[PDB]
């Protein structure tokens, strides 16, 4: 059924993938904000132990729901922590109380506000809470390497996060497309290998196809200590993930 | 929800009623959900999203949804009863074998399209299979059910996979294989096969019907967090002695679906190809 | 820390 999931999941992902460049049609909010709030989304998911799965659905949520809404200024930190307790509930075993996301609200928004944005985002997105996200791809092309590298999957986890910041232009790749360059580029950082003939295979995705987006994502790995969100930076520093933020990223991608 | 008017009450996740449609005429299934405190349950959010995503015969469909501001009804297609009734009321004589063979087959074909998608039932007993007149069965009551697409960190209990017991980190598809075989052993003999009381009175029920599980029949036993050396070395059981109703094809076909170790346990897809079905018919009820 | 109102 490996296969079978792979399958549907890229089939699912074009039908949960948000509208590309919805930010220009956002009167106030900007890539910009998108950027803090994710980087606060990944704060409050170290802070709380929550899964990455669980950060990956809740940016997936906000892409969709902005895509399909528009908010201000002020409702943009609410529309996060709602994505957030929606993936928690969905994904999480024991998913964090409202009042806890109200707390790391900065008490900004009460409890029945969030509750209120929880049911619009549920409502917005048709309860279309199952997104195929780039770590689910991610982990199935893990069980397509040989032999296993932790420090591979820890730096393809770590890129993979990086890519949830900027919008631009991460928007326009499919998580699949992500995953894949996101695992080459890990590959080669820390093995110096390519991407795999197996994965060429299962995913029909050739090392030149993932080349546009292996060029964003070489950009973003190069000018990670020097991006002004610098909260995955830091939880990749820890000892869980091998310190892959730690590692120089490869000079150029001999292509 | 003007359009659904309910009739009675047909079970207590929620209330579930039976509610007819004013317009269109069908009857359908109005299980609701008391949004007060944490908001949407978490139980409802899955059972939804990942409901709507299968679409099978043999899977309970969720045609509707309405979300208000202070209910939430889910409207699945109405059946007329689950296997547990159908269990207690051919009591007096064995469900017939080909029904038997049929209901497995349909839902092991349920199973197949769940585990092909990315959903994990962890609910599988006999109150969660319903059953219409037609004579198909459907899986039901999702509000268990976990996306998979990363591993699932594990959190009835007759029907609970011997890794569940023997503190198992991580979900998979074995546990649901288990509880259809746990089904099918029931469906066959109408009687629980393991009634266990206790997580380890469970565990010593399945060790005394499959024998104690070795480091040879179940490569890790030793390794894991609830396992304990002072377990009792029962031998495995004939399986003519425990389901002796099963022909030699059905008998095989329950000893690969409870196999110990989950990696060598049958998958439905491959159950789906085993000569137990070989003669599939779709009997009544 | 993890507990700020963001776009003050």
């Amino acid at each position: 059924y490996h296969e079978d999931i792979h399958t549907y999941l890229r089939e699912m992902e074009v039908k949960c993938k948000p509208k590309v460049g919805y930010m220009k049609k956002q009167p106030d909010i900007t890539n910009s904000m998108r950027a803090i709030l994710v980087d606060w989304l990944v704060e409050v998911g170290e802070e709380y132990k929550l899964q990455n799965e669980t950060l990956h659905l809740a940016v997936n949520y906000i892409d969709r729901f902005l895509s399909s809404m528009s908010v201000l200024r002020g409702k943009l930190q609410l529309v996060g922590t709602a994505a957030m307790l929606l993936a928690s509930k969905f994904e999480e075993i024991y998913p964090p109380e409202v009042a806890e996301f109200v707390y790391i609200t900065d008490d900004t928004y009460t409890k029945k506000q969030v509750l209120r944005m929880e049911h619009l985002v549920l409502k917005v997105l048709t309860f279309d809470l199952a997104a195929p996200t780039v770590n689910q791809f991610l982990t199935q092309y893990f069980l397509h390497q040989q032999p296993a590298n932790c420090k591979v999957e820890s730096l393809a986890m770590f890129l993979g996060e990086l890519s949830l910041i900027d919008a631009d232009p991460y928007l326009k790749y499919l998580p699949s497309v992500i995953a894949g360059a996101a695992f080459h580029l890990a590959l080669y950082t820390v093995t110096g290998q390519s991407w795999p003939e197996s994965l060429i295979r299962k995913t029909g995705y050739t090392l030149e196809s993932l080349k546009p987006c292996l060029m964003d994502l070489h950009q973003t790995y190069l000018k990670a200590p020097q991006h002004a969100q610098q909260s995955i930076r830091e939880k990749y520093k820890n000892s869980k993930y091998h310190g892959v933020s730690l590692l120089n990223p490869p000079e150029t991608l001999n292509l | 929800m003007e359009n659904f008017q309910k009739v009675e009450k047909i079970g207590e996740y929620g209330v579930v009623y039976k509610a007819r449609n004013k317009l269109t005429g069908e009857v359908v299934a109005l299980k609701k959900i008391r949004l007060d405190t944490e908001g949407v349950p978490s139980t409802a959010i899955r059972e939804i999203s990942l409901l709507k995503e299968l679409n099978h015969p043999n899977i309970v469909k969720l045609l509707d949804v309405i979300h208000t501001e202070n209910k939430l009804y889910l409207v699945f297609e109405f059946l007329h009863q689950d296997l547990k009734k159908f269990m207690d009321a051919s009591a007096l004589t064995g469900i017939p074998l080909p029904l038997i063979k049929s209901y497995l087959f349909q839902l092991l074909q349920g199973l197949a399209f769940c585990h092909s998608h990315r959903v994990l039932h962890r609910d599988l007993k006999p109150q969660n299979l319903l059953i219409n007149t037609e004579g198909a069965i459907k899986l039901a009551d999702f509000g268990l059910a976990r996306a998979f697409g990363v591993p699932v960190r594990t959190y009835t209990l007759w029907y609970r996979a011997p890794e569940i017991l023997l503190g198992c980190k991580y979900y998979s598809t074995a546990v649901d294989i288990w509880s259809l075989g746990c089904i099918f052993a029931e469906m066959v003999t109408r009687r629980a096969l393991f009634p266990g009381d206790s997580e380890i009175d469970q565990l010593f029920r399945i060790f005394r019907t499959l024998g104690t599980p070795d480091e040879v029949v179940w490569p890790g036993v030793t390794s894991m967090p609830d396992y304990k050396p002072s377990f009792p070395k029962w031998a495995r059981q004939d399986f003519s002695k425990v389901v002796p109703p099963l022909d030699e094809d059905g008998r095989s076909l329950l000893s690969q679906m409870l196999h110990y170790d989950p990696n060598k346990r049958i998958s439905a897809k491959a159950a789906l190809a085993h000569p137990f079905f070989q003669d599939v018919t779709k009997p009544v009820p | 820390k993890s507990r700020v109102q963001l776009f003050k």
